[PDB]
RNA sequence: GCGUACGGCCAUACUACCGGGAAUACACCUGAACCCGUUCGAUUUCAGAAGUUAAGCCUGGUCAGGCCCAGUUAGUACUGAGGUGGGCGACCACUUGGGAACACUGGGUGCUGUACGCUU
RNA sequence: AUUGCUCAGGCAGAACAGAAAUCUCCCAGGGAGGAGAAGGCCAAAGGUGCUGCUGAUGCUGCGACUCUCAGUACGAGUCCGAAACGUG
RNA sequence: GUGAAUGGGUGCGGACAGGCAUGCUUCUUUGCCACGACAGGAGGCUGUGUAACAGCAGUUCUCCCCGUCUUCUGAGCAUGUU
RNA sequence: GCGCGGAUAGCUCAGUCGGUAGAGCAGGGGAUUCAUAAUCCCCGUGUCCUUGGUUCGAUUCCGAGUCCGCGCACCA
């Protein structure tokens, strides 16, 4: 595109949403992040100062480093047969806590309570399968299902 | 003369030769980059480390210090147990 | 010739709506973003804010501490729970500022336990009172808020903030916004804060006028004659109040601080 | 008994009608020689320093550049306010005309000599003329003026260019032309 | 839906447990500890029934 | 059933118009000796409590504008995979999956946390 | 940096004065401004007046990084530690 | 103002998971004393086995409550236990 | 198609790197002359092709289209 910047082709991407401007909220600073924690590098443009690169817009990485006001996120980046730890310093306005992790450590929790207390049915989550045989009763009459009859108007209305 | 000069084409199948791996996953990664304070205090601290033997003390004699409140309520309970078992058996 | 309606139904379609604390004309959030936001090593390490709010008739005082649900309120003061400590009138004075901050200040150490480490200044001067750190848990440590009201040379926001330094709370401050503070040479003066504080400027104006003017002095000041107070005991007045909250901080009723 | 209800509404005591300002206005256009000595004669009329407006626009047809100093205007409020608006009405006859009013209810008139004001020496300034605006309120009107919990002022409370016109019937005894 | 305000809510959501969970925190640490006094009364009694069934 | 302070989400909360508001309040409100600030005690600061719910605030109404929700548009548009399918093409149909949008219809018009009170 | 204020444009009004001088009120999500190309961003404000300042090289042979990329440099930029300062 | 299809990042556990107790720190916190002092009551309780919960075992037992003494900040790194 | 220059009162030319404009001739009035020309005293005459940021203002700043002229267009 001849013109490599640090926000190249960034018109929709740094778009904010529709009546959505405005400056974060006081629930984007009173996040807490520790080393370890799963986090969303998402850019927000109405802070210019510790944004991360277009180029970890959608990525979600683990915390290894927290300063005063940003923190370190490392970000996996497959460069072209490689996979490359990247290292972000991107402050915490650009960046949300993951949830990647929520249904995982939902199940844990269940199946750790059910082997602690002796309540539960502790989670293996298998796919949706075959069903079994019903005899299905069902006092509803079938409706006669079938083509139609092709008329011009009610294709091409007007 | 004039060339054909960009193209990614083969890039994918070069790329997939060979299974695309970060190459340390397990490793540790450097304390350079991490913030000074914790740096420091991570030093201090491990400076300030008590040892093993030191520590199986300590935790013994924490797990003793509430023992004769323990001992007399479960030995207590313990010589109520037969009562509620003959009472559990009249049900 | 008509106008061109301007609020049009595409206008209130795209058009986005501040927030509700903002249209109220209450929260200033840049403001509360730069009071709030905590430095991201100290996790989940709130910040204590004085928030100190005035209104024509009362001044509350509050140690809060935000969090997402909402705002958690640890030893609110208000200026009308003053009576029960015994200063029944001149609320809102400056002499009443500073009490309502010390009240707070007593309120909130003995919420924590630091009331009888953490002493601050029993008989108020009006000097630069820091409190001073001891070998165990260091001073209640506050940061002011003052909101949307306009800081001023002499403000009832920083006359609360001086009742609460006094009062022991560790609330970084300097005293270039105090009655007595000169901005051109850089200096304090301790004996006017003083007089400001033990209200002698309205006792003093009360003399004037029952010297001078002795309709004014009905016409403002009327509940001042319709209680028992008079211009010469009111410093006295707000001096017995001090010395009552610092004995009885978490009072509510009169029985604890009367009839005895 | 809704009619005397509202009524007695309307005829609250805080729905009286005040002055809120009157702002004394001279523009002459020019940069210092007659501009200082309307900046006198202002400061006379009212008992305050007066303030210097500037043009905006440079005007190669009214000679006016940027930032040039071209008017002066004062913003009397309460007893010399009253008193400076009882002046201009008299110089006016008290009469006025229905155009003089605001879609809002403020009103305004300007004089051409001042010296009928009651100002003594006329030579040491010049003869000047100016601009009486009058902007009327009740009082409840600072809701919109203030920062902190700040609203708007509601339509019944809001003044009207009829009830103004009436207000100024009334009060000054005076006229309203077509 | 999948709307930048769906998202947003999702994670206010989420912020707002994250901070319940932070704030009765101790009151679970309690209950936890008796669950592990409880799993240890658990694993001890199957090791009694296994020694007195051999 | 509510008030105030601080809020979170930031219109089911906004905008306009018409009404009602018990208490605590909040608010309008009164003055300028002081602290302080102004061209103007208008804002602001200080000091008060004579009056008023008139406005602010709260609350009720509106097939109001907006916003939100459900239906519906619609298995329509679009589309991944497939064919030695059709067609001169333009493009279309079929097989196997995924599947909207505007519009239209109708309904709704903040929830709630901490603290201090009112209502008792 | 504190702090106060709110912009484009428009209705209405005021001697000369008019389409356009200055003043007043209401409306106005930004249709202004932020040096410049375009894009993004921003309203008790990353706008602007006043004022105070110099943080316009965070002491070093001083760090981790990001864009570029060969994961090289220059450049540009983000994030830190702590001396000394500005403003509050 | 909406917004697919196709896509991209991350996560999906040990038999290293998860829980529990304790230590250290010059870092953080108001949050130290304290690796301290004191302490009552109720109880067919708890576990394996069961929709018949019978039966069987007793381990510093269960609950008020991980109590009170103004009441005990986190984080990082370790020591043990399961 | 390429590169460049130019459009300013009736004619010809200045002013073309932002605070409204000139020179000569011309045209209109008066005078000298018997009368015209020369000569003397005066006067008016230009939205600076047309279109847009316009720094507060543009002939004078950039940006297109018109109108006029110029040069290049080779080995083919």
């Amino acid at each position: 595109p001849h013109s490599w910047g640090k926000k190249a082709r960034t018109r929709d991407l740094f778009s904010k949403g529709f009546r959505c401007h405005g400056r974060p909220s006081l629930s984007t600073y009173l996040a807490v992040f520790k080393i370890g924690d799963y986090v969303d590098v998402v850019t927000d443009p109405s802070v210019q100062k510790g944004q991360p690169s277009k180029v970890f817009q959608g990525k979600t990485g683990t915390v290894w480093n927290v300063t005063p006001r940003a923190v370190g996120v490392l970000v996996n980046k497959r460069v072209r047969g490689r996979i490359v730890r990247k290292k972000i310093s991107v402050r915490t306005e650009h960046v949300r806590k993951s949830r990647c992790q929520q249904d995982f450590k939902e199940r844990v929790r269940h199946n750790e309570l059910v082997k602690r207390t002796g309540v539960g049915k502790k989670i293996k989550r298998q796919p949706v399968g075959p069903r079994e045989g019903q005899l299905l009763k069902l006092r509803k009459k079938p409706i006669p299902l079938g083509a139609k009859k092709f008329v011009f108007s009610e294709v091409y209305n007007f | 003369a004039k060339s054909k000069n960009h193209t990614n084409h083969n890039q994918n199948y070069k790329d997939h030769r060979h299974p695309i791996r970060l190459k340390g996953r397990r490793n540790q990664i450097s304390s350079k980059g991490l913030e000074q304070k914790l740096k420091k205090n991570r030093k201090k601290s491990r400076k300030g480390f008590l040892t093993p033997d030191v520590q199986k003390e300590i935790r013994e004699k924490r797990s003793k210090k509430g023992e004769a409140r323990r001992l007399k309520s479960y030995e207590k309970f313990k010589a109520k147990l037969p009562i509620w078992k003959a009472k559990h058996k009249a049900a | 010739m008509f106008v061109k309606i301007v609020k049009n139904r595409s206008y209130f379609s795209r058009l986005q709506i501040k927030y509700r604390r903002r249209r109220e004309g209450k929260t200033n959030y840049r403001k509360r973003r730069l009071l709030v936001a905590q430095d991201k090593n100290k996790y989940n390490t709130p910040k204590h804010r004085l928030c100190v709010r005035m209104s024509n008739k009362d001044i509350t005082a509050q140690i809060i501490i935000a969090k997402i649900q909402g705002d958690v309120v640890l030893a609110a003061a208000y200026a009308h729970e003053l009576p029960i400590h015994g200063a029944v009138v001149g609320l809102t004075n400056f002499a009443g500022a500073y009490a309502t901050g010390l009240l707070l200040a007593r309120r909130i150490l003995t919420k924590l336990g630091l009331a009888d480490k953490y002493v601050g200044v029993a008989e108020a001067n009006g000097e630069e009172y820091h409190v001073e750190a001891q070998e165990g848990r260091r001073p209640f440590k506050a940061f002011m808020d003052t909101g949307l009201a306009r800081v001023t040379t002499g403000a009832r926001i920083f006359a609360v903030l001086k009742g609460v330094v006094d009062g022991g709370v560790n609330v970084p401050h300097s005293m270039k916004r105090f009655p007595g503070y000169n901005r051109d040479k850089g200096e304090m003066d301790s004996e006017t804060l003083r007089e400001r504080i033990f209200a002698g400027h309205v006792a003093e104006y009360q003399k004037m006028l029952i010297r001078e003017e002795p309709e004014k002095y009905q016409e403002v000041y009327s509940q001042y004659i319709a209680k028992g107070v008079k211009p010469g005991e009111v410093e006295d007045m707000w001096a017995n109040c001090h010395a009552s909250i610092r004995a009885n901080p978490m009072a509510k009723l009169l029985s604890e601080t009367f009839e005895v | 008994n809704k009619a005397s209800k509202r009524l007695k509404k309307l005829q609250n005591p805080m729905r009286e009608i005040r002055v809120a300002k009157l702002i004394i206005n001279i523009c002459v256009g020019e940069s210092g020689d007659r501009l200082t000595r309307a900046a006198k004669v202002v400061e006379q009329l009212t008992g305050q320093t007066p303030v210097l407006s500037k043009a905006r626009l440079t005007i190669r047809s009214f000679n006016i550049r940027r930032n040039e100093k071209i008017a002066v205007h004062c913003t009397v409020r309460g007893q010399k306010a009253e008193e400076l608006l009882e002046r201009g009405l008299k110089v006016k006859e008290f009469e006025l005309k229905k155009k003089n009013f605001s879609k809002n209810g403020n009103f305004g008139f300007g004089i051409n000599e001042h010296i009928d004001l009651g100002i003594k020496y006329d030579p040491n300034t010049g003869i000047y003329g100016m601009d009486f605006y009058v902007v009327l309120e009740r009082r409840g009107f600072r809701v919109a003026r203030k920062k902190r919990k700040s609203g708007k002022v509601g339509k019944a409370h809001k003044i009207t260019k009829k009830e103004s016109i009436k207000w100024f019937i009334e009060k000054f005894d005076g006229i309203v032309t077509d | 839906n999948n709307c930048f305000r769906r998202v947003y809510h999702s994670n206010w959501e989420y912020l707002l447990s994250l901070e319940k969970e932070a704030d009765a925190e101790p009151k679970q640490k309690a209950l936890r500890y008796k669950q592990e006094k409880k799993q240890q009364f658990r694993e001890k009694g199957l090791k009694l029934a296994a020694a007195k069934t051999a």
